[PDB]
RNA sequence: UAAACUCCUGAACCCGGGACGAAACCCCCGACGAGGGGACUGACGGUACCGGGGUAAUAGCGCCGGCCAACUCCGUGCCAGCAGCCGCGGUAAUACGGAGGGCGCGAGCGUUACCCGGAUUCACUGGGCGUAAAGGGCGUGUAGGCGGCCUGGGGCGUCCCAUGUGAA
RNA sequence: GAGCAAACCGGAUUAGAUACCCGGGUAGUCCACGCCCUAAACGAUGCGCGCUAGGUCUCUGGGUCUCCUGGGGGCCGAAGCUAA
RNA sequence: GUGAGGUUUU
């Protein structure tokens, strides 16, 4: 506004904050999954989609994603986050990493290869 | 290992006709000529028009298909090139017309830029007993440049100055066919280094 | 109050060239003499000259403008396009000899205020000087 | 002997009992490269009228752009509506840099260089009359030297 | 090259001390606008001829008290009682903001 | 031209040689200074490098409806799934998985988290307040921000010149 | 405390009146007091100054009252503004 | 100067 208003009142920073509540910054971070009991989705699609909530090691508890052409998970699994969102869940907000010890990547993948975590399908 | 596989590909999609093989590219079997169209099995397809962003997209191509230069190799040439003082749409072509390329190419000791760089790149073309084993050296106007004394009488040379005994090529360069060396003497302006390049459509790409 | 004169003095000014008048009027200053010979000097008006209505102290503003030429808006083109003041008294403004605005490339002009009178853009260039950037016409 | 490219091509609609109907509305710029340029903008059911009337919508204006070294003489800021185009000038070589619209306008005029940019609204519409109505305010040295004779 | 700073006396309520601040014009380096600053600045008075409500100048020294650096060397000029109320009237301004 | 094929250079590999980095400290002559001369020392390293002989000898990643570069078939039929947004998949899915092709980069390619720009989306350059968010319900009034004309002084703010300084 | 009228009691309506309609009727509406802090407190337009075509209906001070010189209350409208 | 027992969303 008038130049006195901007001395005395001053402008505002925005004051963004993070999407993801995952602490200290991290991109990855190591959980426990609990149950993976299923979410319906929003209005315009239905799909009987894979999500697991699983505890932090920071205290949390959160609601995650499964991608790919299925999973193999246990209730006492060490499960890595990535992070992100799913647009047609009402809660999920993170993502899970093919290629942990844990979380192995699904078989006849060698497109998104890198991105399921698999390695080199073998020629025969 | 800038890029190894088909490169009379990269012609018929490009449009105009290229020359990076010599004497294929010279002689009526360029893939030009009977397959205007561009590779893959859709090839001759419906007219479409192509994007705003796809024929600048072309013109990247057409400045960097032919020096053979990649992308990272190719950003800092125009970083520096926007950082000397003057035209940089003119500077950056000579700029990359003083590399051991095409400066031994435009020379005419190859017949074409993998030559060049091969040649070069194995150590036999020298600038004056310092032999180079890499075609990214720079240059300087005036530099009088040689091939080896053992690759004077190589079965490869003979054919690399058979077309050129006693070429006269343009001014940015000079050149003794009996000694066996040349010149390059100053840098190239635009239009006199004659090459199927635009000028205008390729800084407003490389500013975004 | 009249806080501002001189930016209305510059509202006669852009004031007058957007209903064209031929004459209008404005009251008398010695800074507002001042402004007036960098305009009548470049050719942005005519002329200026200490007038008197009614035992008041005046100045006539005589402005020019270019031939009637055809098309729409047949009101002939204005010398300025037009005038904004810098120099405000919410946020005074001080440049120096390098901070000098491009003032149109070289076809507007902005006039200054130095320790040595009032002064524009090429003689400051020209002469090295800096002070009050007053306004800037273009 | 001009380009005559068209660049945006619009397809409205009104409601009718029943069924609504189409209209569509094209955008062409022609040119010449050596300052000549026009804009079109027409009305027509189907593609190429809606490209040719707007192509004699283009061609029964012109406007002369001044060229200075090659590019625009001055800079100009210029609000038509909400749109705020704003031209500059530039070095011989430097590059068109612009957005969409005065990308496909410029160009078409034979701009060599220039430097510009919009605030505000992003309707090419409303950038490709804040265009041609910002490239009429283009005048050089000559034309203001003769304009100022007091 | 020790300051030599104007100030203006607005208390001298403790003895063998002045109560002095200094006015002072910077422009503000973000937006540009020169507005008027100030800073209390106790001076030694050893003589007590400066008395309540004067423009004195002020040189620094050697400090005797925590905050206390400066002393008075010359008046400028002395009576102007208006801006001693120009810093009193803010002075019996700050209790009108409480609980 | 991709492959095999005629020809060539032959990275790797082997053989032999071997470095600047090192002349000082230390002595001799000389007037213990000034000056000149002589002597020792390499982890890197038998390495970088030089002279030859000598084998054609690694390649993948992400995307392909629009933003943004690039499409055909098979199966799936709101299920499996993609997903940054618009949003797709209901028997021809150019949006899923696979085959082929093409695109971008290349010993690198996608993904995540953070920051800036994009964003004029805190606007000092560079925004508004009748209807999109916005004038306090209104007035007096403290501080503050300012402020009619002319003359004279101060040179505090402002401008100019040389220097200190803004290390590396 | 005359009338009206929240709440509430009955008649019709409807599955339903606790509403629109009707019959009374309660604080309240009215007066002095100390308080309360609200709105479509609107012109959804902060205050003050200066400039910028006019036409049209009235209030008000003066004249040379035919018309002009100050202020204030509405409509159309030049330039200008706005997304309209 | 004059008009409605009056309605529900598929
Ligand atoms: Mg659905
Ligand atoms: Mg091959
Ligand atoms: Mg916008
Ligand atoms: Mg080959
Ligand atoms: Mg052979
Ligand atoms: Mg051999
Ligand atoms: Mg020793
Ligand atoms: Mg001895
Ligand atoms: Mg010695
Ligand atoms: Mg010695
Ligand atoms: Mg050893
Ligand atoms: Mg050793
Ligand atoms: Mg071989
Ligand atoms: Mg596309
Ligand atoms: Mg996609
Ligand atoms: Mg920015
Ligand atoms: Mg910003
Ligand atoms: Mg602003
Ligand atoms: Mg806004
Ligand atoms: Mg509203
Ligand atoms: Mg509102
Ligand atoms: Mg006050
Ligand atoms: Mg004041
Ligand atoms: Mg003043
Ligand atoms: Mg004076
Ligand atoms: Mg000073
Ligand atoms: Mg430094
Ligand atoms: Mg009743
Ligand atoms: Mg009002
Ligand atoms: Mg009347
Ligand atoms: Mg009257
Ligand atoms: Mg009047
Ligand atoms: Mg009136
Ligand atoms: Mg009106
Ligand atoms: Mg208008
Ligand atoms: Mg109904
Ligand atoms: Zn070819």
């Amino acid at each position: 506004p008038t130049i006195n208003q901007l001395v005395r009142k001053g402008r505002e920073k925005v004051r963004k904050k993070s999407k993801v509540p995952a602490l200290k910054g991290a991109p990855f971070r190591r959980g426990v999954c609990t149950v993976v009991r299923t979410v319906t989705p929003k209005k315009p699609n239905s799909a009987l989609r894979k999500v697991a909530k699983v505890r932090l090691t920071s205290g949390y508890e959160v609601t995650a994603y499964i991608p790919g052409e299925g999973h193999n998970l246990q209730e006492h699994s060490v499960v890595l986050i990535r992070g992100g969102r799913v647009k047609d869940l009402p809660g999920v907000r993170y993502h899970i990493v093919r290629g942990v010890y844990d979380a192995a990547g699904v078989k006849d993948r060698k497109k998104s290869r890198s991105k399921y975590g698999t390695k080199k399908p073998k020629e025969a | 290992g800038r890029y190894i596989g088909p490169v009379c590909r990269l012609c018929r999609r490009e449009g105009v006709k290229l020359y990076l093989k010599g004497e294929r590219c010279y002689s009526p079997k360029c893939a030009m000529e009977r397959r205007p169209y561009p590779p893959g099995q859709h090839g001759q397809k419906r007219a479409r028009r192509p994007s705003d962003y796809a024929v600048r997209l072309r013109e990247k191509q057409k400045l960097r298909r032919i020096y053979g230069i990649s992308e990272r190799q190719f950003r800092n040439l125009f970083e520096e090139a926007s950082k000397k003082k003057g035209v940089t749409g003119s500077v950056f072509l000579g700029l990359l017309e003083s590399r051991l390329d095409n400066v031994v190419y435009r020379l005419g000791f190859a017949v074409s830029r993998r030559q060049a760089r091969q040649l070069v790149r194995h150590g036999h073309i020298t600038v004056n007993g310092r032999r180079v084993d890499l075609p990214s050296y720079r240059v300087r106007p005036g530099d009088e440049i040689a091939v080896a004394e053992k690759s004077r009488n190589l079965e490869l040379i003979r054919q690399n100055l058979e077309a050129m005994k006693g070429r006269k090529v343009g001014p940015w360069l000079s050149l003794d066919v009996e000694g066996m060396k040349g010149k390059f003497l100053r840098l190239p302006d635009r239009e006199d280094l004659a090459l199927p390049v635009n000028e205008q459509l390729v800084i407003e790409f490389y500013s975004r | 109050m009249l806080t501002d004169p001189i930016a209305d003095m510059l509202t006669r000014i852009r004031n007058a060239t957007r209903v064209y008048k031929e004459s209008t009027d404005v009251p008398a200053s010695r800074f507002k003499e001042e402004i007036l010979r960098i305009l009548a000097r470049e050719g942005f008006i005519k002329g200026y000259e200490r007038v008197d209505v009614d035992g008041k102290p005046y100045l006539r503003v005589y402005l020019k403008y270019g031939p009637r030429r055809q098309g729409p808006d047949p009101r002939p083109e204005q010398v300025i396009h037009h005038i904004r003041r810098i120099s405000k008294p919410g946020r005074r403004v001080y440049v120096g000899v390098k901070e000098i605005p491009r003032v149109r490339r070289g076809l507007g002009i902005a006039i200054l205020s130095t320790s040595k009178g009032v002064l524009t853009d090429r003689e400051a260039r020209k002469l090295g000087v800096g002070g009050e950037l007053i306004c800037e016409v273009w | 002997d001009f380009e005559e490219k068209m660049i945006l091509i619009r397809r409205t609609a009104r409601m009718q009992a029943g069924g609504r109907r189409f209209r569509f509305g094209a955008l062409v710029v022609v040119g010449d490269r050596q300052g000549r340029v026009g804009l079109g903008f027409g009305k027509a059911p189907e593609v190429p009228l809606a490209v040719q009337k707007a192509g004699y919508y283009a061609r029964r204006n012109m406007v002369e752009v001044p060229l200075q070294n090659g590019t625009i003489p001055h800079e100009i800021e210029v609000e038509f509506g909400a749109s705020k185009i704003v031209l500059k000038p530039a070095a011989p070589g430097t590059g068109v840099i612009a957005g969409a619209v005065p990308r496909a306008i410029l160009e078409l005029a034979g701009v060599t260089d220039i430097l510009t940019k919009e605030l505000g609204s992003r309707n090419p519409i409303n950038i490709a009359y804040a265009t041609m109505e910002a490239l009429r305010q283009l005048r050089t040295k000559a034309d203001v030297e003769r304009l100022r004779k007091g | 090259p020790k300051k030599v700073l104007t100030g203006v006396v607005v208390s001298d309520k403790m003895q063998k001390t002045v109560t002095v601040l200094v006015e002072r014009q910077f422009p503000h380096p973000l937006y540009g606008k020169v507005i008027k600053r100030s800073k209390k600045y106790l001076a030694h008075d050893p003589e007590e001829k400066y008395k309540l409500g004067d423009v004195v100048e002020i040189i620094e020294s050697r400090p005797i008290s925590k905050r206390k650096r400066f002393r008075v060397l010359r008046l400028v000029e002395s009576g102007r009682m208006d801006l001693v109320e120009k810093y009193l009237i803010r002075r019996q301004n700050y209790e009108s903001l409480s609980k």
